[PDB]
This record gives C-alpha cells, structure tokens and sequence, in this order.
C-alpha cells in the first residue's frame, strides 16, 4: 500500500486534474459515482495508490482541489466525474489571484494555505504508507503558480522525507492569458528547483503546435490542449497504477531519473498522435520513431539540441516485448551521440498489458534532457525584456514584493540554464 | 547504420580502413570511449577485451585476437614452438632459438654452441628482442651473452642464416613479408600481394660489425645504407618482379619454390593457437591482420623469422588490402546494403 | 593421472584426480557508523527546516 | 549433523529463495504442507536433509530459512503462494517502504531500524541447531536492500556468529533485465563492506542466465520465473552435498578449503550443463564427456568471461545422475589435451569430483527438460575478474561526474565511502592480475 496524495491548484491545474481523474478512472473501471465496474483484476491491484476505499465498495480519489475563486471548481463539481471527488476536498476562496504570483503566494494564498494543509494532513493520516505528492498546475497564472509553490514549500516542511512531484504547464506567448506570465513562471521555477523531486514540463506552445500541425486542428481550445495532458499524465503514472518493477514507486523513479538534484525537469512524450486513418494498427517501430520524434514531445524543445541524461519509456498493450527491446535498442545505437556516455544504460523501458481507452497500443516518453534549457531560456528572455524596464512590476510591489526578489529569481534560473549547459558538453 | 570506434591513431592500416568505412556512407564513427559500437579498432597494448560483448543487442567485433601475442612476441614465439606438440622442438622451418634472460635457456644454448664450435660448423648467432627499434650479430657466445646482460629486457638468441639467398645483381640479402588476415570464423586469408624488403648493400659474411648488409629492415636501409633505392624503388620488390627473376635465374617459380612453404608455415602457426584464441563460441568476435617475416636460404628453404601483430603495409598495397579487409573481415559480419588466398584447414 | 580418496556410499561417490603436482568491527564500532550516518541525516534535515523557516 | 541457515534478502534473494525451496522439497520428497512420507523418524532425526529442514511433532519439515525484504509485496507472494504452509510467519520479515535502489538507504537509513529484528528472528532459528555450520545469503548487487541491507547483516553476523561460515549467492547486475541505473554504485559499495565478511561467494550474472534462457530454452523474452528456476538448479547442485549423503563439500567450511586458497579471491566461477528445452520433441542424452566438455564453453557459465586467459586456483566437478568415476576421468583426460587449462604454479593441477546418483530434479511444468546426467563445475579463475573490470568501469563513468551521489549522501553516507570502496575494488583487481598474469 504505497499511496499518493494528488493536489490540483488554480484554473489550469483543476481543468487538467479533472481530465486526469476522468481518464484513469475509466482505465481502473471506476464510474462517475465511484463504483467499480471493470472486468480485470489488474484494475484494482494498485487502485489504492490514487483512490481511497470507502463504505459500499466505493473508490474516492485521493485528490485535493484548490483555488482562490469558486468559478473553476464549480465546473469540476458539475463536470462528468465531479460527484466522485470527496466534497470536503474542495478548498477555495472568493478573492481570486488575478494572474498575480504575489497574490497566490504571499497575500490571498497565505490566507487559505492553512486549510489546504488540513485536508492534506487528513489524507496522509489515512495512508498506510505515503509515497509522495503530485501537484497539477500552471506556472503562468496566480493561484496554481503562486499558491501552488506555496503549498509545495509548506508540504515539504511537514513531510520532508516524502517525494514531491508536479505536472507544470509552462506559459507561452502563443497561448497567453496575460503579459505577466513570464514573471509568474520565473518565480515558480525557482521554487520548483528547490522543493520538487520531479517536474514534468508541459509547454502550452508544444501542445498548441501538436494540435495545429500534427492533429490538424484548425483552432485549438484549452480543452484540446488538455486532452494531450490527460493522455500524457495517464501514461507517466502507469508504472505506479499497475504491477511492475521498473519505476515502481515515486522514489525509485526519482533515483533513476535524477542524477543531480536541481536537474529534475522532464520532457514528456506520447504516441500515437493521429488525426481523424485513425483505426490503423500501429507497429512497434512506429511507436518508437514517433515517441522519440520532437514533434511528439510536449516541452517545445528539440532534443537534437541537447543530450538525454536519462530516459524512461512505457509501452502499453499486447505486443512483442522482444520487439520492444529490439527497437528501443535501435534508437539508442543509431543516435548514441544524443545520450551521455557517462551514464551507462540510461534508457530503461517498461511494459504494461492494459492499453489506454480506444487504442491497441501506445507509448509514453519521459526524458531528462539538457535540451530543456531552451525552455527556461525563452522564459528568462521574456522576463528580462520586461524587467529591464520594470514593466508591470507595480502589480507585484503593490502586494509587498521588492525588486530584489525578481533579480534573485532571474539569477537562479540563469544559473539553472548554465547548469544544464555544462552537462551538455 | 553500423558504428565503429578508433583506439589506435598511429595505425596506418586501420586509419585507411576507417576512411573506407565512412566512404560507404553506412558506417558511423563514434567517440573512442562510447561503448555502443559494432566495431572496435583497438589499442595495441592492454585492449580491454573484458568489456567487449556486454552490450544488449549489439554484435561487437574487434580487430585483435586476445592471446595472439603468444605468436607475435620474440620470446613467446620461441616458447610456443618448443612446447607445442603441433610444432615440436624439431620444427624444420624455424631457426634454432633460445630464450635468454639478462625458464632461462642459457646453459642449453652454450651446449649447442659448444657442439658447433667443436665440429667446425658455422657458429654465427644473432641476439635480438622485442624492446628494440638493438641487435647484435657475433660468432662468439661471450659477446652475445655479454650484450644481453647490458640491457634489462628478455632477449632471444637464434641461429643466424649464414647461407641466405642473394639476389643478383648486387649480392644482397632480403626478407619476405606476407600479410595474413584471420576473420571471426578463423578462416586464414593470405593476401595475394607480398613484398621483399631487400638490402641495397652486398652481403659480407666476414664482417658482422657493419649491420647494414645483414638487416633488411626498411628503416635501417633508408638511414645507414648508401645504395638505398638503387635496384628497386624503396628496397621493395613485389611478387611479380620476384617471380620473373626466379624463372630467369633459378628456372623455377615463386609459387613452387617458396609460396608453398610460406602457406604451410602460416597454417601451422595459426592452427596451433586456434583453440587458445578462437572466438567461435565467445560473446564477441575477433579478427586480426598479421605480418609474417620469412627468410630464404640458397637451397630455397623458407625460414620463419617473426610474426608482427600490428603490421604496417607497403604503400602501393594499402588500397587493395584495406578494401579486402572490409570485404572479408568487417562486411562479412555487418553486410552492406578475391585478392586473398584461403588456406583451408580442419577446425 | 591419479585417483585418491575414493569415498563411496549408497547415494553417490566422490574422489580427487590429480593431473600434475604443484610447483572485524565490533558491535560498538557498527553502532557508531550507523549513528554517525543518522546524525548527518539529522543535520541535513535541520538545515532544510532552518532554510524553510527563513 | 550440522545445520545451515539460509537468508534471503531483497526481491532477488527472496524470489530465488522461493524457487530453491520449491526445488528442495521436490528433491527430498517433501510436500507443500510440509509432510515427508519417506522420513520415518517423526518429529526429529539427524539425516543429511535435516541440515536444511527442521521437524515438528506433527511431522512437518520446515526450512531453516529467513526472508527479509524492506517492502511486503514480494514476501506476500510466499505467504499466499503454493508453499505457504512450509514457513511460519516469524521466518518472513517485511518493512513498509523499500530502499529505492539506494544502497545507503538500505544500509544506514532503513537497515538501522530493522537490523535488530532480523538478527532476533535468525537467533530463533539458531537456537534450534545443535551445531550450526553457518549461513547462505541470497541477494542482488543492484537492489537497495539486496546490496545495502545485506552488508549490514554480514557485519553483524560476523559479530554474533564469529566462528561460523557465510556463503553468498549474489546476482550480478545486467541491463537487459534491470531498470536501475545506480546498480554499479550499489554493487561496489556492497562488495567493499561485505568482502571481509564472506568466506565464499557465487556470483550469477543475469546477462548469463538471460542468454542461456534465450539460447538453450528458446525463450524470446525470459522472465524472472524463467531466470530463477534455472538459477535454483545451479544452487541445488552447489548445496546438494550439504543435503545428501556424501564425502565432498559436506559442510560450509569445505567450500573455502576446496575453492578459496586466498581469502579475498573467493568468487568461484560456476558452469552448468546440460540445459535442454522441455518443449523439444526429444533430445539426445549427452554423455559424461560431452557435458563435462561443455563446462569449458563460455556459453554456459554463470558469468561471461574467458577462462582461457586466466589461471585456475581450484576446480570441483559436481555431477548428478548416471555417472561413474571411470567416465569422468576419461573425459577429463580428453579435455586436458584439447582445452587451455593453466593452473597457478602454487596449486596442484587437480579436480575434486563429487557424484550424486539422483539425477537433476525439474519442476513439473517448468522450462527445463529431464536429463539423465548433469554437472556443475566450480572453478576459481582469475578470469572472473573481468566481471569486476566491467562493473568498476561503469562506476568510474558516473562517479567522475558525481552523478546520483546526492541520493546516497542524503541518507547519511559520506562521499568518502565511494572512493574508499572503489579503492578496495582497485586493490581486488590487482590481486587477480598478480595471480593470473605473467
Ligand atoms: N535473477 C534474478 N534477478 C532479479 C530478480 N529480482 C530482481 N533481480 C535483479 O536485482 C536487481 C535489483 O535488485 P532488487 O532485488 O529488485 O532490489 P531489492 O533487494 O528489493 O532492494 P530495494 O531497492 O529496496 O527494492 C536488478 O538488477 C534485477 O535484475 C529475480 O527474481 N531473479
Ligand atoms: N636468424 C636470422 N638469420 C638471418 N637473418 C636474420 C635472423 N634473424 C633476423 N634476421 C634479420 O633481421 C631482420 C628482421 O629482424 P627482426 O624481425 O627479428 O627485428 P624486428 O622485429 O624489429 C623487424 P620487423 O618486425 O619489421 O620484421 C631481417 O631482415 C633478417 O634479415
Ligand atoms: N494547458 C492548459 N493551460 C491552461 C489552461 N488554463 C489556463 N492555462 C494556462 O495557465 C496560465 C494561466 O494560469 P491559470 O491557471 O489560469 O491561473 P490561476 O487560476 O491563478 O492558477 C496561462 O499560461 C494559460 O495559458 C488549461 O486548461 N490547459
Ligand atoms: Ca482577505
Ligand atoms: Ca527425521
Ligand atoms: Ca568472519
Ligand atoms: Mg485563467
Ligand atoms: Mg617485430
Ligand atoms: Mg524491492
């Protein structure tokens, strides 16, 4: 019994979190009211990892929905699987954070963080053995960004020996809500470098290009973007939700993917990604060519610009496990110039018999590549473009922040880039 | 797309092999420390064989036979011939040799030496070693042994061929270099092309102090010999000219009088150590190019001098041989999208 | 080629064939290593909390 | 009669242990409920098999075994599996969270809090022995528990049982069936702190078991069950002399005496043959000379290396089935004249031979075919040092960048212990070269 406590904060964090619990609930056979209606025992073997078991054989997700405004969480509660979440796990305010990191972190957020930790403490006290926490949120807004990193910081204080993992959506000018997203993302990235063990970097720009160029969606919505995060979140968490020895728990995964403490930001990837020629069977070679293809990756970084520190791949479905090894070994041997030679066998592969809904077989990719520095460079450049002129700072100084804290965050992220660089050579 | 790595930058042979592999567009060279390779052009000394053959799904091939040093070391070759029953101590194509440390064969050498001195027989011996460029020729056992004690590495004293075959005009010594390729299946391929490294100085049996007319090494002739390049370009005669000469002078052919024996010696030596170096059931595969050095006496009897483990090649034959190395040795294990003579034998 | 010490019994036999003749830390010291590592863990946890306290 | 206590640590040790005891019962006519019809001395006795099984008044035969894993999901297999009735709950020990492939975590962090508990459960078994010989410790090199907790267990066992012998059965890490990257670290950390506490260790390279399963059994992608059923055969052949009547390797001390003349060089290479697929139409039964000859083929060694380029310090031939000393010598003579077998000059060029007439038992429905005769050769070659060279090299690649070191330091281990361990393996590699090279 190795339980995970899930937290979703802010608008983005909750809409993506909702779809995540929608996706896997289907996979584990749980219906919108929390009643198991599957046909496989593999569905329940590790069901307690994400679901508590209540009276009447009811499975309730171990998720804590958090926000500073009621708007979004009222949509989740009215959504398809809204009735499955524990009513007490809805912690929300009324002020909102107005896309302001300082509000979610220092002012509005601090007023609400204590009650969130009361629910976290409630869920932990019922876990036989708590693995760690996973948080879903965007870095460009105010709540999931400012208050999200506030929770991580306070959760780490109370659970210093538990794994802290997050799925983080990085802002992109192409899919922007406000101009201050570089400010908010930069301030959060420093919190993550310090207080998380694993952070899946999800760039809205990559999700956009994939929806436009690969999925052939003329006009992508946030919902269309969130379909990719759902599928990806379900993929990375497969090793945890089904029987296996490769990346079994959250700590073993961190031990095998993180060679250095601050370089723990991953590039997720998923295959297939087909437009509506959708019924065609996908062979194992095709799953591997696409899975490593930059177009199938969600961090908006060309891996051919950097080197993989470590790679974790998960294949789902009934397929040739021999044919998996042969193709995975083909990609490493045919592009070894992109793998660090000083970490032997830094590409581990896992297999799972249960495929995602409506797919014969799929593959998810988790890469700790030094190309991720291209992502932090974009943010750092947009940040400096405005910060050199002190543009839009008044929203933040008016909440108690000093310019010194911005300068520090800027330096911390530039250091993070300089650290990825020295390991890329 | 195959991959290979280089670990001997000083090898002219495999430097040309690495150039041909890249020319085919189907081979990719990696850093010398990248373990994900199909082919290793390894270092001469202390090649880490223990690390080969442990890469999942990679068939790994190396250009050296672990244990072939037993054949390519002066003192090791003498020990191999005297102990291996397949060659016996009475081996008829290898000069009487003895291992002399500065076990040791000192008293056995003096015994055979005293027997020759007493029986009026030509008692001229040559002392050499592997740590040389360091050779001494003398008919006095005292000088040979005294010369070895002045050094600090193992030496070998073997009988000197006082009756060498002398090419005319010139009255000059020579030695034959044969290149032999052994592939992963332990087939023995003799390169159709050989070279005679000739001496540009007339042979003199009454003066072993001037070693220019007795040593046929390419470097010595080009530095201490004053007739270098006179009779043949670079003191290198090839099999075509050498065969024509043997027909005009001795009324025989290079195949009948010499090549048959060379082919026999090559077989006997390699077949001997096949059990000790065969990679037939091993987790990796090995191949290697060898350089056999032979001597020929005035009776047309061939003698084995030494065996080179990392031999260079004659400038005019780098293309044909290196290309052949890729065809039979590398592309036979990694096929792409004869100049040799196969020496059949029982495995 | 000599066989020696042929031992036979109902369930098997054993022998030797020669082809050629020839030619700690105490209990206290472990508790100290274990407790030393535990201390360094406590120190690195104090610095974390002290850093979160700031 | 003297007793042997088996200790299984981590997933690898526990699952392999489960396979061996399944095989021991089939060999000694024991049933899953613990009953042994052939044992006429009810509730006691000092037969050879009593070195591995105890007896209760009800006639049950209980393994002298302990299972230790810092996480319950694997040992839970044993509690509910086929042989659940053999072991009583005291023998099965589990924590709640594993070591996370982190040697430091299993040795320092979690090991410290569960060490006294394990020692006690072992003390209970020892109290039932009238003359304990020692222990057999199964574990993996790579696992955080297999590596980290075992080294601590060895250190304490040397304190609490000084005059007792300790043999290991260790799984050498192979990337084809591993998903941990830090296994070189754990392997060398644990070999450093365990070396002075082990009298004789049998390394099994998963790469070797894997290839044997793909090549000889025709399993395209072998599982742990495939690997373990084969490993337990080799283990059975090695422990057979302790469980059956015999005169060769009749106690744990005789293993060091016959195989380890130098204490630090105590890693005998193991070779087994024949391994025939049960799905075959029907195989030709190999002769004593053919299976013996196979013992010098690298393709059926428990560790891939080339004994032709090393030197032997000792060599045991353990046959099971229809074999007679006449056919053994006939084959050994023929092999000397063909193979390359160089002994160290300070050791006789001899072969100790043991023959058990009961042919190898195979698990019903397993992957191995029934054979009329088989052999396991235990030879101490300097060539097995290749396995250290490989491992030591992977250690150097990561450690030069200090990769993953923070996970170990985070659990209380000092960075100096990395170099102190590597410096020891460098010393170990030198001892092998000083004994085998010229
Ligand atoms: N032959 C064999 N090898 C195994 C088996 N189980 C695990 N391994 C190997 O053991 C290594 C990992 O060690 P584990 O036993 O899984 O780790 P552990 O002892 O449980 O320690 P933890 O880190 O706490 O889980 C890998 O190299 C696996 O290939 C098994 O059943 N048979
Ligand atoms: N027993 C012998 N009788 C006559 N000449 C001999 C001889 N041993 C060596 N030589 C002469 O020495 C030369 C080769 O010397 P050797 O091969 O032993 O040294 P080396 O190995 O440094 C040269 P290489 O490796 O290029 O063949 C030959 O040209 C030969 O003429
Ligand atoms: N992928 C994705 N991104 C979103 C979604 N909603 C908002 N975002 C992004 O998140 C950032 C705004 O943060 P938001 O979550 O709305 O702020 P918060 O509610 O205060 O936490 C912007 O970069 C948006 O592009 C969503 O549903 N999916
Ligand atoms: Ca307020
Ligand atoms: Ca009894
Ligand atoms: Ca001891
Ligand atoms: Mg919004
Ligand atoms: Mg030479
Ligand atoms: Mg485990």
């Amino acid at each position: 019994m190795r339980e995970i406590v899930h937290i979703q904060a802010g608008q983005c964090g909750n809409q993506i979190g909702a779809k995540f619990w929608e996706v896997i609930s289907d996979e584990h056979g749980i219906d919108p009211t929390g009643s198991y209606h599957g046909d496989s025992d593999l569905q329940l073997e590790r069901i307690n990892v994400y679901y508590n078991e209540a009276t009447g054989n009811k499975y309730v997700p171990r998720a804590i929905l958090v926000d500073l405004e009621p708007g979004t969480m009222d949509s989740v509660r009215s959504g398809p699987f809204g009735q499955i979440f524990r009513p007490d796990n809805f912690v929300f305010g009324q002020s909102g954070a107005g896309n302001n990191w300082a509000k979610g972190h220092y002012t509005e957020g601090a007023e609400l963080v204590d009650s969130v930790l009361d629910v976290v403490r409630k869920e932990s006290e019922s876990c036989d053995c708590l693995q760690g926490f996973q948080l879903t949120h965007s870095l460009g807004g105010g709540t999931g960004s400012g208050m999200g990193t506030l929770l991580i910081s306070k959760i780490r204080e109370e659970y210093p020996d538990r794994i802290m993992n997050t799925f983080s959506v990085m802002p992109s000018p192409k899919v922007s809500d406000t101009v201050v997203e570089p400010y908010n993302a930069t301030l959060s990235v420093h919190q993550l470098v310090e207080n998380t063990d694993e952070t899946y970097c999800i760039d809205n720009e990559a999700l956009y290009d994939i929806c436009f160029r690969t999925l052939k969606l003329t006009t992508p919505t946030y919902g269309d973007l969130n379909h990719l995060v759902s599928a990806t979140m379900s993929g990375v968490t497969t090793c945890l939700r089904f029987p296996g020895q490769l990346n079994a728990d959250l700590r073993k995964l961190a031990v095998n993917m993180v060679p250095f403490p601050r370089l723990h930001f991953f590039m997720p990837g998923f295959a297939p990604l087909t437009s509506r020629q959708q019924y065609r069977a996908l062979t194992v070679p095709e799953l591997t060519q696409q899975m490593f293809d930059s177009k199938n990756m969600m961090a908006a970084c060309d891996p051919r610009h950097g080197r993989y520190l470590t790679v974790a791949a998960i294949f789902r479905g009934r397929m040739s496990m021999k044919e998996v090894d042969e193709q995975m070994l083909n990609v490493q041997n045919k592009n070894s110039s992109y793998f660090v030679e000083w970490i032997p066998n830094n590409v581990k592969t896992a297999v799972c018999d249960i495929p995602p809904r409506g797919l014969k077989m799929s593959a998810t990719f988790i890469g700790n590549s030094t190309a991720i520095q291209e992502l932090f460079k974009r943010i750092s450049e947009q940040f400096t473009a405005m910060f050199r002129r002190k543009a839009f700072l008044h929203w933040y100084t008016g909440e108690g922040m000093d310019e010194m804290e911005f300068t520090e965050a800027e330096s911390n992220m530039n250091d993070l880039v300089s650290e990825y660089q020295q390991y890329q050579d | 797309m195959y991959t290979f790595v280089v670990r001997d930058e000083n090898s002219s042979v495999y430097a040309e092999v690495s150039r041909l592999l890249l020319a085919t567009g189907q081979w990719k060279r990696l850093r010398k420390d990248n373990p994900r390779f199909n082919l290793m052009l390894g270092e001469r000394n202390r090649l880490p064989f223990g690390r080969l053959g442990h890469e999942p799904g990679l068939v790994q091939l190396v250009n050296y036979y672990r244990g072939a040093d037993k054949l390519c070391r002066k003192a090791s070759l003498v020990k191999l011939i005297k102990t291996s029953p397949e060659l016996s101590e009475s081996c008829t194509w290898f000069p009487e040799s003895y291992v002399i440390y500065p076990t040791d064969e000192r008293e056995v050498f003096l015994a055979a030496y005293n027997r020759r001195r007493e029986g009026r027989e030509g008692n001229v011996w040559i002392a050499k070693s592997s740590a040389g460029a360091g050779i001494l020729i003398s008919s006095e056992a005292s000088e040979l042994l005294d010369f070895i004690d002045e050094q600090g590495q193992v030496h070998v004293i073997q009988k000197y061929l006082e009756k060498p075959l002398l090419l005319e005009p010139g009255h000059r010594k020579f030695d034959i270099r044969s290149w032999v390729l052994v592939d992963h299946l332990y087939n023995i391929y003799l390169y159709r092309e050989g070279v005679l490294r000739t001496s540009s100085e007339p042979y003199n049996s009454a003066n072993f102090q001037d070693k220019t007319c007795h040593l046929t090494n390419h470097c010595i002739q080009k530095e201490y010999s004053k007739n270098y390049g006179r009779y043949e370009e670079g003191n290198e005669m090839f099999f075509e000219e050498f065969n024509q000469y043997l027909m005009d002078a001795l009324n025989t052919t290079l195949e009948n009088s010499i090549l048959l024996q060379i082919k026999h010696i090559i077989r006997s030596c390699l077949m001997c150590i096949e059990p000790a170096i065969s990679t037939k059931h091993l987790h990796y595969q090995s191949f290697q190019l060898f350089g056999f050095d032979f001597m020929v006496d005035e009776e047309l009897k061939v003698w084995l001098i030494e065996v080179n483990g990392a031999p260079a090649c004659a400038q005019k034959l780098y293309a044909e041989l290196c290309q052949g190395i890729v065809d039979v040795a590398i592309s036979s294990v990694f096929p792409l999208a004869s100049i040799f003579i196969k020496l059949h034998h029982h495995h | 080629m000599e066989v020696i010490e042929l031992n036979k019994c109902t369930s098997g036999q054993s022998f030797e064939v020669i082809l050629k003749p020839p030619s700690d830390p105490s209990l206290e010291e472990i508790q100290k290593k274990l407790e030393a590592a535990e201390e360094r863990r406590k120190y690195q946890e104090a610095e974390l909390l002290k850093h979160l306290a700031e | 009669m003297r007793e042997c206590i088996s200790i299984h640590v981590g997933q690898a040790g526990v699952q392999i242990g489960n396979a061996c005891w399944e095989l021991y019962c089939l060999e000694h006519g024991i049933q899953p409920d613990g009953q042994m019809p052939s044992d006429k001395t009810i509730g006691g006795g000092d037969d050879s098999f009593n070195t591995f099984f105890s007896e209760t008044g009800a006639g049950k035969h209980v393994p002298r075994a302990v299972f230790v894993d810092l996480e319950p999901t694997v040992i839970d297999e044993v509690r509910t599996g086929t042989y659940r009735q053999l072991f009583h709950p005291e023998q099965l020990i589990t924590g709640k969270e594993d070591a996370a492939n982190n040697y430091a975590r299993g040795h320092y962090t979690i090991g410290k809090e569960i060490i006294d508990l394990v020692l006690d459960r072992i003390r209970k078994l020892a109290d039932q022995c009238t003359g304990l010989q020692g222990f057999l410790v199964f574990h993996s090199f790579g696992g955080g528990t297999g590596s980290g907790f075992t080294s601590l267990l060895m250190e304490r066992l040397s304190v609490d049982y000084g005059k007792k012998s300790k043999l290991e059965f260790s799984i050498y890490p192979a990337p084809q069936v591993s998903t941990a990257v830090v296994e070189p670290y754990n392997s060398i950390l644990t070999t450093h702190t365990t070396l002075e506490h082990s009298d004789c260790a049998f390394m099994v390279d998963n790469e070797a078991i894997y290839d044997i399963c793909r090549r000889n059994l025709d399993i395209e992608r072998p599982t742990y069950t495939n690997l373990n059923r084969l490993i337990s055969q080799i283990v059975s052949s090695i422990t057979a002399s302790l469980r059956f009547d015999g005169a060769l390797n009749v106690d744990l001390t005789e293993f060091q005496t016959n195989l380890v003349p130098y204490p630090r060089i105590h890693f005998p290479l193991a070779t087994y043959a024949p391994v025939i697929s049960a799905e075959k139409a029907y195989h030709e039964q190999l002769s004593v000379a053919e299976i013996t000859n196979a013992c010098f083929e690298p393709a059926n060694q428990m560790v891939k290396c080339d004994p032709r380029h090393g030197k032997y310090m000792a060599c045991c031939l353990l046959y099971r089935g229809d074999v007679v000393p006449k056919d053994v010598n006939a084959a050994i003579a023929t092999i000397k004249t063909k193979r390359s077998i160089q002994f160290v000059d300070w050791c006789p060029t001899g072969f100790k031979v043991g023959i058990n007439y009961q042919p190898p038992t195979v698990v019903p429905g397993g992957d191995l075919a029934k054979v009329q005769r088989a052999v396991c050769m235990l030879s101490n070659t300097t060539a097995i040092a290749e396995a250290w060279a490989r491992l030591d090299h992977k250690f150097d690649l990561m450690y030069a960048k200090r990769a993953f070191v923070h996970w170990y330091v985070g659990e209380g281990m000092e960075e100096g212990e990395f170099s102190e361990a590597r410096e020891d393996m460098a010393a170990l590699e030198k001892d092998y070269e000083e004994v085998g090279v010229d």
